[PDB]
């Protein structure tokens, strides 16, 4: 996912 | 891009009602989805994402659903306050991108409208153009009829009308219709109204002034 959904 | 079909366009329902808007994706979004809600005049504010989990402060009211590339919202007892325009938004991918929108209205009982004419002010007649306004204030359903009158003559070429968006708390329309003619024209002619029929008005409600 991107956006609000990336994750690191 | 990954396209986003909402569906309908356009809704209206009562307050209470249980309304539902569906949203398919061009291909599987795992469930990356949020929904916002725009209401007239504002920002859009998100009700809900990963399809489903609400943010804090959204009414219970709001629900999400769905899988792979077909998704739902549902409000559980439409508020009058609920007049907005809905969007999907898939974050599976970049770009961004939003469904086309549903606009949700709310179905009411019938309020006529309040009548109301406004001869141009002496400025307008200075000015080279006058402008003759009729008003209809806080009615439903918004389908209503307007007749321009001028000396108990027929005068629709030169008219336009305005509508508000459905108000957030009665949920009633407002509506401007405008005469435009020259200061001669309108200067040659001796009494304007205006004319109005809805379904709320037993017999037609006319409006009129006399110039000078």
């Amino acid at each position: 996912a991107v956006g609000i959904g990336a994750v690191f | 891009d990954i396209q986003m079909t909402q569906s309908p366009s356009s809704l209206s329902a009562s307050v209470g009602d249980r309304v539902t808007i569906t949203c398919r994706a061009s291909q599987g979004i795992d469930n990356n989805l949020s929904w916002y809600q725009q209401k007239p005049g504002k920002a859009p504010m998100r009700l809900m994402h990963h399809s489903s989990t609400l943010e804090t402060g959204v009414p219970s009211r709001f629900s999400g659903s769905g899988s792979g590339a077909d998704y739902s919202l549902t409000i559980s007892g439409l508020q009058p306050e609920d007049v907005a325009i809905y969007y999907c938004q898939q974050y599976e991918n970049f770009p961004i991108t939003f469904g086309g929108g549903t606009k949700v209205e709310i179905k009411r009982t019938v309020a006529a409208p309040s009548v109301f004419i406004f001869p141009p002010s002496e400025d307008q007649v200075k000015s080279g153009t006058v402008s003759v306004v009729c008003l209809l204030n806080n009615f439903y359903p918004r389908e209503a009829s307007v007749k321009w009158k001028v000396d108990g003559v027929l005068k629709t070429g030169n008219s336009q009308e305005s509508v508000t968006e459905q108000d957030s708390k009665d949920n009633t329309y407002s509506l401007s219709s405008t005469l435009t003619l020259s200061n001669t024209d309108y200067q040659s002619h001796n009494v304007y109204a205006c004319e109005v029929t809805h379904q709320g008005l037993s017999s037609p409600v006319t409006k009129s002034f006399n110039r000078g």
